[PDB]
């Protein structure tokens, strides 16, 4: 009941709740991240998961935005779990490449509920 | 809130160089 749809690899960075201006490492080593639709909810995801623990299950909606502060890093806000996520790529066309897939899926977010 | 006024520098390891 899950396809997906894109995947790539990265470090996961959360943003320090208390200063708002310091990274804090979500992984000790790269993690597989995917997007995903949920056929049963009728939504796309975001997935991270370094073994048994949950690092990124960010529902996708149209408003949310990837922010791209370097050439191999971008950022998103998720209220839902009240954090900010940051993904540092090994290379430059991996963060281009999640940049797009990421403003691709708002767009299909927002036609899914139309 | 969740909002930044001022953009976060990315972590070191993945900074743009600046010079």
């Amino acid at each position: 009941g899950e396809q997906p749809i894109f995947t790539t690899r990265a470090h996961v960075f959360q943003i320090d709740p208390s200063t708002k201006k310091n990274w804090v490492p979500a992984s000790k080593q790269a993690v597989t991240v995917s997007y995903f639709y949920d056929v049963t909810r009728n939504s796309y995801r975001i997935i991270s998961v370094d073994g048994a623990k949950v690092i990124i299950n960010s529902t996708i909606t149209p408003n949310m935005t990837f922010t791209k502060t370097s050439q191999k890093f971008g950022q998103w806000a998720d209220s839902r779990a009240n954090t900010v996520f940051g993904l540092g790529f090994s290379s430059e066309l991996q963060l281009t490449k999640f940049a797009e897939k990421f403003q691709e899926v708002r767009e299909a977010a927002r036609l899914a509920r139309d | 809130l969740l909002n930044f006024d001022e953009l976060p520098e990315p972590p070191a390891t993945f900074c743009d160089p600046e010079e």
